[PDB]
DNA sequence: TACAGATTTTATGTTTAGATCTTTTATGCTTGCTTTTCAAA
DNA sequence: TTTGAAAAGCAAGCATAAAAGATCTAAACATAAAATCTGTA
């Protein structure tokens, strides 16, 4: 950029600026090559996993040693929000059963079942999300007073749910790890009232990880004391193979 | 396979505390259970008196809502800076049945639906208390002939601002018409969070106007005249006094922070309270001489360390400027009191039952106290001058005292509970050198990472980028020759080097490359497409730093 | 320049609200009153955007023009002058 | 076997969440023209 | 101290994105009479 700032303010307002159709290029993607899905696949997955892959698996046994340190803060009522650059996917999966079912399970003497959502699926869907949370957690059916007026049955059972476990023993029962808290189903805000309200449970260990630059913007006061976010940033540059083939990568 | 579900149960297959050996793992397992211990010990005994300060805070309102209720028009009352999660409780009194209505502006779509929602709500407690009903005004007509009692119905309208004023206001104005029917009352609950000039403009002048006629203001913010914050400081200096000590830095952050928070600052501060209290205990390894019984268990480690005290330096080079015995020295002088937190609760009790000033905030008190500013802390009354002798106090720099501190100057705890995310990312994309260690060798030092290389470029362009020029000037830093010989180098995989052997191997690769990182931009939301149905230029979204 | 009590923008609203509840001003672009239950129904469950902006932005019309109000007020009235342009 | 009671089937009403399509209005690029401050004489 | 000239700003025109909302349907929520199952007497 023909520009005098770049980062800050500054650089906002300067590289803005009013640029002429003499100026601009007409290069399209007619004078680029033309690829096949499978070359791209090929390329794809030999870059993925031979590129950086030694300082790769480095990094990730430096981040192992923070797993005591994870499990530390869950037993305090915090949530983990994992976010950084690259994939999260296995480090969240790995730390999750690999290592904190079996802790959790040993800690407080079957391993603690642990319930994965995949925000990078458009088709992740909440009220099945909560079928399975009754399903593992069997909460006590609504009365007829509790049911309101048409008065949405997921988040009515969740505060009941809520003044029930208040009274029970802090035991970590279910294990949550939500994929892409941030993706395009999960973000919007009835799955993320359904969310914050379980993350409000003691008993419930809330795993999480986010994508986009502006993911706190998702959470307000109230969502943010409800959720009790602590943030880590475990960025990595891993490739992100599972979440890209939810999207249309040849266009 | 898993990977593509949208959510699936697993019950993993297993074959005793998340604490580590400090001391580079030479510390004994044993000073790691008291560890966690004496931190079960510290957690326990700040939360219990923090369980019971909130328990008092919603009994206390319950108790002015109560008498500011009920001590031709409304009652009405605005609850100012109020969350909406307050339980009100009407009284149980004898010929009158008394209704507590509560709506939501997500139970709020319209008028139709507030009138029977409210009147189903009225008609159930009704008939809970001691034939069909339509669930209009009418049953509030026809009330003392279907019970036999007078009806006060209270509403409490739930987060206020949020609800269409259109709604609300059609609302009121239909409530209006129960004014007749000489044994209903009504009194209305506004949960306003913004300001009531703002709910003053977004109403009708009549609806003021009849709003005017019985009203009151009941302000009960989270610090509303610091009350509720200084009993959770306070029992949190209780917690730890003669046990640890706070540095400036840390109630500097504290202050800061709780000014960033408007409505829920009291459990942001016990929040970064715990999280200082679980970093300390876990980092420190001189946490289990928090209790008197452990001296005993010093080792040269311990002593290696404890030497390492720039107020322990200090005293040396006093000392020389005018083991054993340094066991014994460690032994006696973590003794005394430190009586900070008696002086702190001594001017918070002077000033509150005495002098009668009350609008003052014990964590800036105590700031003023580390910093030794009492005095510039005090002269803003203009009430305690013939006391100003009476309460002076200064500090005492006692020697390795910040082996027992709580202070902020690593920024954990800005990293942990108040990131720079947008920043961090950002910063991580531009130095991934400070991601990566610098350890297929030789295209590993040569190139970067494609993610990175991308920013590099993106940060260094205009608002509008042509994706052909970009990828043209992503393509021109790759080495040609590396990249040819990394490719080569797999001769299991044959469809690799056929790709290789054509002329056009590196425009490919290149290709690829960019496509991938171009759509990790735009999932992360860098970068913005212009057309749905064009795909030639983009805008970034994002710039670093602001 | 040529005394009325120039009344200040906050006794102003009440006349406002006067005037639009006495059907001389209509929101923009408002249908009104719908033909039938079903598409009346079908508008009690939306939020129009007039009614989440803050009442001095609203878009009104007139019913009555600057002409028709030329035509019938009186010319010993003292705003007469003003409904010519 | 008969039968009172509990559940299912068939059938419809109530309310909220969201999709699609149209119409009118903002907005972004094009191109020609006028003003203005900044890197050399 | 000037210069002048290339960047910045104005403005008409026009294709196009998008706001607003009319119209509608799926889905959650809700009720109910007749039929059918179900455990006993």
């Amino acid at each position: 950029s023909a520009s005098s700032f770049l980062d800050t303010f500054e650089g906002y307002f300067d590289q803005r600026k009013i640029v002429r159709t003499n100026a601009k290029s007409r290069h399209t993607m007619s004078m680029a090559p033309d690829v096949t899905r499978e070359e791209f696949s090929l390329v794809s997955n030999f870059f993925n996993e031979n590129f950086q892959k030694r300082p790769r698996q480095k990094l990730f046994e430096i981040q192992k040693k923070m797993f005591p340190q994870y499990w530390f803060e869950l037993t305090q009522g915090f949530s983990l929000l994992f976010y950084g650059v690259g994939s999260k996917r296995n480090f969240l999966e790995e730390f999750a059963i690999d290592y904190l079912s079996p802790k959790i399970a040993y800690s407080q003497l079957n391993s603690i079942p642990c319930l994965i959502l995949n925000g990078y699926n458009p088709s992740c869907n909440y009220r099945d999300v909560f079928k399975e949370i009754t399903d593992l957690l069997v909460p006590a059916e609504l009365t007829r007073s509790e049911t309101k007026y048409w008065g949405n049955h997921v988040i009515l059972q969740i505060q009941k749910m809520i003044d029930f476990y208040k009274n029970q023993p802090l035991d970590i029962k279910l294990i949550l790890v939500v994929h892409n808290l941030d993706g395009p189903s999960i973000r919007k805000n009835t799955f993320q009232t359904m969310l914050s309200f379980l993350s409000v449970i003691r008993q419930i260990a809330i795993v999480a990880s986010t994508d986009h630059i502006y993911a706190p913007l998702l959470w307000d006061n109230m969502k943010a004391q409800n959720y009790n976010f602590v943030f880590h940033d475990i960025s990595n540059f891993e490739p992100s193979t599972v979440e890209s083939t939810f999207q249309d990568v040849m266009k | 396979a898993d990977a593509q579900r949208s959510h699936y149960t697993v019950y993993p297959s297993l074959p005793h505390i998340p604490f580590v050996k400090l001391l580079s793992g030479k510390e004994s397992e044993v000073n790691v259970e008291k560890r966690w211990e004496l931190y079960h010990q510290l957690h326990s005994h700040f939360h219990d008196q923090v369980d019971h300060i909130i328990d008092n805070i919603e009994a206390d309102l319950k108790a002015e809502i109560s008498d500011l209720l009920y001590s031709r028009c409304f009652n009405t009352i605005f609850l100012l800076g109020s969350d909406s999660t307050t339980k009100i409780e009407l009284k149980d009194e004898s010929s009158r049945y008394n209704v507590l209505i509560e709506l939501t502006p997500k139970e709020s779509p319209n008028v139709r639906m507030m009138l029977r929602r409210s009147m189903y709500k009225l008609y159930s407690a009704a008939d809970a208390e001691e034939n069909d009903v339509s669930y209009d005004l009418s049953l509030v007509e026809n009330f003392k002939r279907l019970f036999g009692k007078d009806l006060a119905m209270v509403f409490n309208f739930k987060d206020v601002d949020s609800i269409n004023f259109n709604t609300l206001d059609n609302f009121i104005i239909l409530l209006k018409s129960a004014f007749k029917y000489d044994h209903v009352k009504i009194s209305l609950i506004f949960n306003i969070n913004t300001n009531l000039s703002n709910i003053e403009k977004n109403l009708r002048q009549s609806t003021i106007r009849l709003l005017k006629r019985n009203y009151h203001k009941l302000d009960v913010s989270s610090n509303k005249g610091f009350k509720y914050g200084n009993q959770i400081f306070q029992s949190f200096l209780d917690t730890v006094d003669g046990k640890l000590n706070l540095s400036d830095r840390f109630v500097e952050f504290i202050l800061s922070k709780m000014a960033n928070n408007t409505n829920h600052n009291l459990q942001l501060l016990t929040k970064m309270l715990d999280y200082s209290l679980m970093s300390y205990f876990f980092q420190n390894a001189f946490s289990v001489f928090i209790d008197p019984v452990n001296v005993d268990f010093l080792n040269d480690d311990y002593l290696k360390i404890l030497s390492r005290c720039p107020t322990f330096m200090f005293f040396v080079e006093g000392l020389i400027k005018q083991n054993r015995g340094l066991e014994e020295f460690f032994v006696e002088f973590l003794v005394r009191e430190n009586p900070i937190n008696g002086h702190a609760k001594f001017v918070a009790r002077f000033l509150e039952e005495e002098l009668n000033i009350t609008n003052f905030n014990l964590i800036e008190l105590y700031h003023n106290l580390l910093i030794g500013k009492l005095d510039s802390y005090l002269d803003r009354w203009s009430a305690c001058k013939e006391y100003k002798d009476r309460l002076h106090f200064e500090p005492i720099d006692t020697i390795f005292q910040e082996l027992f501190t709580l202070d902020n100057r690593s920024g954990l705890l800005t990293q942990s509970i108040f990131p720079s995310y947008k920043s961090n990312i950002e910063d991580n994309l531009l130095s991934w050198e400070q991601v990566l260690p610098s350890l297929s060798g030789d295209l590993d030092k040569i190139m970067a990472p494609v993610l990175g290389q991308l920013f590099k470029l993106y940060r260094e362009a205009n608002m509008t980028i042509n994706i052909y020029d970009f990828y043209i000037a992503f393509r021109e830093t790759l080495p040609k020759e590396e990249i040819l010989n990394f490719i080569r180098k797999d001769p299991s995989n044959t469809k690799l080097l056929e790709l290789a052997e054509t002329p056009d191997a590196f425009d490919k690769v290149a290709l690829i490359l960019f496509m991938q990182a171009i759509f990790a931009f735009e999932n992360m939301g860098l970068i913005k497409f212009q057309s749905t149905k064009s795909y030639d230029l983009v805008e970034k979204c994002v710039w670093r730093g602001i | 320049s040529r005394t009325i009590k120039l009344w200040l923008k906050k006794d102003v609203k009440n006349v406002w609200e006067n005037l639009v509840q006495l059907d001389f001003f209509t929101e923009k672009s408002a249908v009104g009153l719908r033909d039938n239950a079903t598409a009346a129904f079908y508008a009690s469950n939306y939020q129009f955007q007039g009614t989440m902006i803050p009442f001095d932005l609203r878009s009104y019309q007139m019913q009555i023009i600057l002409q028709e109000l030329r035509r019938i007020i009186p010319k010993s009235n003292m705003y007469y002058s003003w409904t010519q342009l």
